[PDB]
RNA sequence: UACUCCGCGCCCCGGAGGACUGAGGGGGAGACGGGUUCCGCGGCGCCUGCAUCUGGCCGCGGGUGACUCGGGCCUAAGCGGC
RNA sequence: CGCCCGCCCCCCGGCGACGCGCACGGGGACCGCGGCGGGCGGCGCCCCGGCCCGCGAACGCCCCGCAGCCCCCGGACGCCUUGCGCGGAGAGGGGGGCCCGGGGGCGGACCCCGCGCGUCCCCGGCCGCCCCUGAAAAGCCGGGGGGCGCCGGCCGCGCGCCGUACCGACCGCAGCAGGACUCCGGGGUCAGCAGCCUCUAGCGCGGGAGCGAACGCGGCUCAGGGAAGUCGGCAAGCCGGCUCCGUAACCUCGGGAAAAGGAGUGGCUCUGACGGCCGGGUCAGAACUGGAACGGACGCGGGGAUCCCGACUGUUUACUAG
């Protein structure tokens, strides 16, 4: 909604700066064989219940 | 009140290059303009003669709006000149015409 | 224009006595809303329920000191004639008592 | 805004409490070639259109330097 | 009665409830409607207001009353014989 | 109820034509719920049950400003404490 | 009652602060008509007959503001509403005061001019209804008594914390013909916010081409007959708007009742009636004239005679019983 706490709204936050997929250098630092970071989600298929 | 005494002017002298002269013009306007949807009695109180740049028209003790000499220029020019020319009015009682 | 619909002013839409509009033209050609707010009572009598004379419908707290006062000995509390009733009761009952 | 009167005005102007003054000459329609005197306080805008132009300047002449003063003269 | 023979006030329920019901009916609203002389101001300006509450359209007066009807027989017989036993006990003290 | 011609491709964009929703709207905005889906640039490996140069899809960067609008205060039905 | 503004304590009050309804009146916005100024379109014939534009906020000061309530003189079959209602506890008349979510003028800001029916919203005074009477508190103010004393004007500063993008992008395992609260609401036809067409705004949605068999789903017409069909008139068909004429048995006297059943309705050219110191529509009558046609689409009762059960409005097995 658009009449929300800032206790969900913090909440939220973290949840939105953490969907990202593993940095190229790291990959290879670390010889890395599975490549995909699967702690992502997608607003569409997800219930965050946040 | 209908004192009349109105004016009306349409600088064609914009147009002296093509052939357009102004007594055909005059007498289209003699001929077709009408009074309370009546052809009769306009010569009593109706005038437009030929001048050095424009068609004028006087009126004694009659009363009318600027649209109607605009709507009889236009009708003239679409007998012939169709296409060309655009009726802007200029001051507040003259008219004139310039291309497209 | 051809459409002359508006949209709500207020947080909500839900249409309470503290929520109403009114509509007017702006300069800009442009069709406004304006609040319409609650107009309150002026002070009733004591003794009767009826309005007292002098004192207009604004809240007391946007009024100066002399626009909210009636000079008499009661004045604002109760109406002429209520006074009246007293003055002639107190002065009959204590010549007689 | 409000309306104010001549001779509260260059009083207003004696006291300093105006922080500046325009001048503007209105000329078309009711307002006839007259112009308006318009006076920035610390609370209201005060105005007052002089019945002619001539008395406009006697008025901005007998505060002049006392305030600082714009002209506009729109002739358009 | 140019209008209804016998219904009167009680045409309002059209064919609905039957001839008691609407006879007793008639009686109690015809009582329950009408005027009443105010005891303080000699005029019929009395009108119910609730149950048993009654009000003066003239001097604004309030008064406590039957339902239906301003006075009901009963109060009447004991105001009556309030009155004459307060006489008896103030002539002996 | 429904698309067509040309640029250019039945589906994107433009112009021209032909239609529809029909002011209880396939319009314009809020509450709740969702949580970045919003905006610009690029792209077609996945998805867009046909296609795709399209996209709520994928990548990279951005974006929400209050003395006066709402919450923070009051008390309702209630709940807690004693 | 007015006009230029004292605070603290105890007590007495007020504001906040309140139902529903058919009507009637006022204001605003919308809408339409005519005039003047500016722009555009089409034009076989007509066309001053078509289209678009012509804007003015919060706030400050001054005037006006119907109904309601009050003051003075004085002493009555009168005043007055659509409806009512009021008067010796003081009417009419004459002269005043108060309130009124409003209007006008000047500022804000160098304002095209008039007129009118209706729609929506708000307000007003009445009347009606109830074995139903239609919240509270913070906060703010007044009065009485007591005790105290500049309290206003000008000029300066200041006003912390949190929400704020976007969406029917929500729930139904999905980009699911389901479900999902509220606000604003133009034109024509019309009783109408119904049905049908449309300006503004939005937009072509699980893909296309060919062919034109059976059969299915959704529709249309049908000679003569007219329920012979079938458990059963199921399904479909008939009727239907408005005006006038005419309406039975029975009855709890209120109904039955739109009972039953008849006739008319287009277009054009005219006539009369109803207001005000120009406007408006409606109702009534006549001539002429169209394939013996006119509620020409749309929208919109089939009726009657009886028996059983339950008096009636209402409720019920969400997903086979209303
Ligand atoms: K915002
Ligand atoms: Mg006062
Ligand atoms: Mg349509
Ligand atoms: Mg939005
Ligand atoms: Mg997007
Ligand atoms: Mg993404
Ligand atoms: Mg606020
Ligand atoms: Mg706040
Ligand atoms: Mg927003
Ligand atoms: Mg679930
Ligand atoms: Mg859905
Ligand atoms: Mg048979
Ligand atoms: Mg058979
Ligand atoms: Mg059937
Ligand atoms: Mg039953
Ligand atoms: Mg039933
Ligand atoms: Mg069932
Ligand atoms: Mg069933
Ligand atoms: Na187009
Ligand atoms: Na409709």
């Amino acid at each position: 909604s658009a009449n929300k706490t800032l206790e969900r709204k913090l909440r939220l936050g973290k949840k939105i700066r953490m969907n990202k997929n593993i940095p190229r250098w790291v990959i290879l630092k670390d010889k890395l064989k599975k490549r995909w970071n699967y702690k992502r989600h997608h607003w569409r298929r997800s219930h965050l219940k946040l | 009140k209908e004192q009349g005494n109105i004016r009306f002017a349409v600088d064609c002298s914009a147009g002296k290059d093509l052939e357009l002269n102004l007594n055909e013009f005059a007498d289209y306007v003699r001929t077709h303009f009408k009074i309370n949807n009546r052809k009769h009695g306009v010569a009593e109180k109706v005038a437009c003669s030929v001048e050095g740049d424009s068609l004028v028209i006087q009126t004694t003790g009659y009363e009318f709006a600027k649209r109607y000499v605009k709507y009889l220029t236009k009708r003239f020019l679409y007998q012939d000149y169709q296409g060309v020319f655009r009726v802007l009015s200029t001051d507040k009682e003259t008219y004139t015409l310039k291309p497209y | 224009m051809a459409d002359c619909r508006v949209t709500c002013r207020f947080h909500s839409t839900y249409r309470t006595r503290s929520k109403i509009v009114r509509y007017k033209r702006t300069p800009g050609n442009r069709l406004t809303s304006l609040r319409v707010k609650k107009l309150p009572n002026a002070p009733h009598c004591a003794e009767t329920g009826k309005q007292i004379h002098g004192i207009p419908r604004v809240i007391p707290q946007h009024l100066t000191r002399q626009q909210r006062k009636v000079s008499r000995p009661y004045g604002g509390k109760l109406c002429g004639s209520a006074l009246r009733a007293h003055i002639l009761e107190s002065f009959l009952n204590e010549e007689n008592q | 805004p409000n309306t104010i009167t001549e001779e509260n005005l260059m009083k207003m102007i004696a006291d300093g409490r105006g922080k500046k003054l325009v001048v503007k000459s209105c000329s078309k329609g009711r307002l006839q070639g007259k112009v308006k005197l318009k006076l920035r306080t610390a609370k209201y805008l005060y105005t007052l259109t002089v019945p002619n132009a001539d008395d406009a300047k006697s008025i901005v002449k007998g505060c002049k330097d006392k305030v600082e003063v714009q002209y506009v003269n729109d002739s358009e | 009665a140019k209008r209804t023979k016998k219904v009167g006030l009680t045409g309002k329920y059209g064919t609905r409830y039957g001839r008691a019901a609407r006879k007793q009916l008639l009686k109690i609203e015809t009582s329950q409607k009408a005027k009443y002389t105010c005891p303080f101001c000699a005029k019929d300006k009395v009108r119910r207001t609730a149950c048993g509450i009654w009000t003066c359209r003239s001097c604004s007066k309030t008064m406590a009353g039957g339902a239906y009807s301003l006075h009901t027989e009963p109060a009447n017989a004991a105001r009556a014989t309030i009155r004459r036993l307060r006489l008896a006990r103030e002539d002996a003290q």
